[PDB]
RNA sequence: GACUCGUUCAUACUACAGUGGCCACACCAGAUCCCAUCAGAACUCUGAAGUUAAGCACUGUAAGGCUUGGCUAGUACUGAGGUGGGAGACCGCUCGGGAACACCAGGUGAUGAGUCAU
RNA sequence: GCAGAUGUCCAAAGACAAGCUCAAAGAGAACAGAAAUCUCUUGUAGACUAAAAGGGGAAAAGCUUGUUUGAUUUCUAUUU
RNA sequence: UAGAGGACAGGGCCUUGACCUAUUCUCAAACUCCCAAUAGGUAAAAAGGGCGAAAUAACUCAAUUUGU
């Protein structure tokens, strides 16, 4: 089939909570980790985070591999090291909930759920 | 003390339950010609071209047609006399009136009816029949279903 | 709490069917179909361009109360008989489909000889307005390829020049209309790695086309398209729930 | 001192004493502020009609009165 | 058997299931080019290796909702009359009009123009 | 009479277009906690829309962005 | 206003609550899914309507003959 659970998205998060200097350094570390520019948080500017996909995401997750509760009921997970990994994984066909023209919802048969997410984590 | 434009229109100018949202695209295809009748039903979703409170639910004749608006002559009662008022609205707030639809259908139906009757040279009465007293009827009912009725006691 | 409450369902108002399906905008639609009420019997033709991920389609529509009437219609799959056997989703295919719709419409109206359109690719004509169709209108979108095709076919479709590939680049427009970008992708893929090239343009090879023949197969396609345009009722429901209840008595 | 602020008493019967007069509803209405570029073209239409009629009338009158 | 543009705007929605794909819709492969971002996710472009898992279509549920009919009920309320009753609150009679919530039952769509495939 | 509001405010909070969807909840992630940021799910508006209150609004009338000055000159038919 | 059933907080498996689900007693001039009676509006043909031809126009339309 095509029911395989792939890493849809991996998001690195750095919540510094203050102004620049340290925020710019936190941007630099995310830059060297992944060659794409980061994005800053709220300006109520307090955090930097970036999104990666595909082979780079898989390699970064492999580097971060170094628990069976950090899994969400919707079938995602994350951890920390200082910085935060969060991987949202899904089956193929997730496009139908994100595309503009015929946007719709996948059935819970197609949704990943925590059991399948755990099994995928142990298999990878 | 307070007499603004939309004063008193809390309920009249509110969309009905589960009937909110802009008008259907089909409303813009409604054909309007000069001199035909029209109802003024304010559509609160469209704020421009909105008629005054009084004219909601009034029928008038078209006297002017613009690119997106209609001018309609409406009778308004002002103390001791009626007078025509030229109300200018947008097309969303106006709707073709069925006030004379039976008249138009009657005109066509009677046209063909009296055409065929005059062909067969019969003098026919064409006016509406204002039905009144019904004739006698010799009607039989099976006695197995004639129910006797008595007033009921109190409980 | 539950948000999907019975009260929530009671108070819910559904969108229009086509909005729920994500087909029509319903704001662009009425801005497109609304005509001045001074103008009586003014049709306001709409040139609908819709691109599936298999082929593009173009049609001429006139809005009517009972439902739109389609006066002309062309699909990219018709280019098989006009000599284009592959790439029915290209900028070039969209151009050709628009050309087909325009020429066929004019032929149905008996107006080809009075509206020849342009020759090759650099009384008032029929006026139609382009219908977007949800797609984002970036510079280089194929809807404007189809619009250019219909303008070259002879229809008057009002448009700016800002959305052709390049914000104006007539040469780039021409090369995309003849699919020179597809040919150039073929060249680069062949030069760098033949395996990716032959796994990407597999059906192109199976058609024995040339990266140097994409152009010509589009030009002669243009000339030869110009030259010739189940149900269950309460009884069964009751009986079936009776038997399901009787079964659930023993099994569970 | 204090007085009656307002009343509509007797107003309806005053209104009906001389009846509720209706608008006259004349056959023609002024086109002054109505649809320019349509009523101007109607002016041109009518001028053409009048000239075409009047030249026939002049021809017939001249040929019947020598 | 499908698609595009529509109409009606829940009998059309929602949840959970089951079934299905000649072309067809799609998911899907990719990022040189137009274009696009933190991110080819989206959008845009170029494809045709895979797949009905999903979207999509059809069906099911003593399903919710919606809709129709019944019943609530000539009940509530109400127009006109009364030198009617009653201390009053209120309540009849005469000539008329007539609900709602709830509950019960059936149903869960229909359709205009054009086109593809066989 | 009752509950209130007005003598303002705005080069954007005006104009147009595009993209996006809000409040809130739940689950999950180093520091990080009832609250910081990030991810998913549900989400008919329970947000926002300068201000009183009432209407209207979801591929918007809300949010973000881009370009702007139609907050321009003149004149009608008119509504309150 | 009352209880009934149930996976977070607290104390000693228990209890207190919170919260959730289905119920329950009672209400609104500035509440409304629904919704009367009465009151209100428009129409019910001749200076008009229907159906055709022929003219006119600088309007409208792709249309010197589309439409009005």
């Amino acid at each position: 089939v095509m029911r395989e659970i792939k890493v849809n998205k991996l998001v690195l998060n750095i919540c510094v909570g203050e102004s620049g200097d340290r925020l710019t350094r936190a941007a630099r570390v995310l830059e060297q980790l992944t060659e794409q520019k980061p994005i800053f948080g709220k300006c109520r500017k307090i955090s930097c985070f970036v999104t990666v996909r595909g082979k780079k995401a898989l390699e970064i997750l492999e580097k971060g591999l170094k628990r069976r509760k950090n899994f969400s009921d919707t079938g995602n997970f994350g951890f920390g090291i200082g910085m935060d990994f969060y991987v949202h994984l899904s089956r193929s066909g997730y496009r139908v909930t994100r595309r503009t023209r015929r946007r719709s919802k996948i059935s819970k048969t197609h949704k990943v759920t925590k059991e399948d997410a755990m099994k995928w984590f142990q298999t990878k | 003390k307070s007499r603004g434009k939309r004063s008193g229109t809390r309920y009249k100018f509110s969309k009905k339950f589960r009937k909110h949202g802009e008008c259907t695209a089909n409303k813009y295809l409604e054909k309007l010609n000069y001199g035909d009748y029209v109802d003024i039903v304010c559509d609160s979703t469209q704020q421009k071209g909105m008629p005054f409170n009084y004219y909601h639910g009034k029928t008038g004749k078209i006297f002017h047609i613009t690119k997106r608006g209609v001018g309609v002559l409406v009778n308004k009662r002002v103390k001791h006399r009626i007078e025509q008022k030229k109300v200018c609205v947008r097309i969303e707030h106006v709707r073709k009136s069925r006030c004379n639809e039976d008249f138009l259908l009657r005109k066509i139906k009677n046209a063909e009816l009296i055409k065929e009757a005059k062909l067969k040279n019969e003098h026919i009465n064409i006016k509406r029949k204002t039905e009144g007293p019904k004739p006698a009827a010799m009607i039989k009912v099976p006695p197995s279903k004639i129910i006797t009725i008595e007033p009921l006691p109190f409980y | 709490k539950v948000v999907k409450n019975k009260a929530y369902f009671k108070r819910y108002q559904v969108k229009y069917r086509r909005r729920r399906e994500g087909k029509t905008d319903y704001r662009a639609r009425k801005a497109l179909i609304l005509q001045d009420k001074n103008k009586y019997n003014a049709q306001k033709l709409r040139f609908v361009v819709r691109k599936t991920n298999s082929q593009v389609i173009c049609q001429i529509a006139c809005a009517h109360i009972e439902g739109d009437k389609i006066l002309a219609e062309a699909k990219s799959k018709e280019l098989i008989r006009y000599g284009i056997p592959v790439g029915l989703k290209n900028y070039a295919a969209a151009y050709a489909t628009g050309l087909l719709c325009a020429r066929r419409f004019l032929k149905s109206l008996n107006l080809d000889t009075q509206f020849l359109g342009v020759e090759k690719v650099t009384r008032k004509p029929i006026k139609a307005f382009l219908d977007v169709g949800i797609t984002r209108t970036t510079t280089g979108n194929r809807v404007f390829a189809a619009l250019k095709g219909a303008c070259d076919g002879g229809l008057n479709i009002p448009h700016g020049n800002n959305r052709f590939p390049g914000s104006f680049n007539p040469e780039q427009l021409r090369k995309n209309i003849l699919g020179i970008h597809v040919a150039e992708y073929m060249k680069t893929l062949q030069e760098e790695d033949n395996d990716k090239y032959k796994t990407h343009f597999n059906d192109y090879l199976k058609n024995n086309i040339g990266a140097d023949d994409i152009e010509q197969m589009y030009l002669n396609a243009h000339e030869k398209i110009r030259q010739n345009p189940k149900k269950l009722n309460a009884k069964l429901r009751k009986k079936r729930v009776k038997e399901k209840l009787a079964l659930y008595v023993e099994k569970l | 001192a204090k007085s009656k602020n307002h009343t509509n008493h007797n107003q309806n019967r005053k209104a009906h004493k001389n009846g509720i007069k209706k608008p006259k509803k004349h056959k023609f209405m002024s086109r002054k502020g109505l649809d320019p570029n349509f009523f101007r073209n109607q002016k041109y239409c009518l001028k053409g009609i009048q000239k075409k009629k009047k030249e026939l009338k002049l021809k017939a009158k001249q040929e019947k009165n020598n």
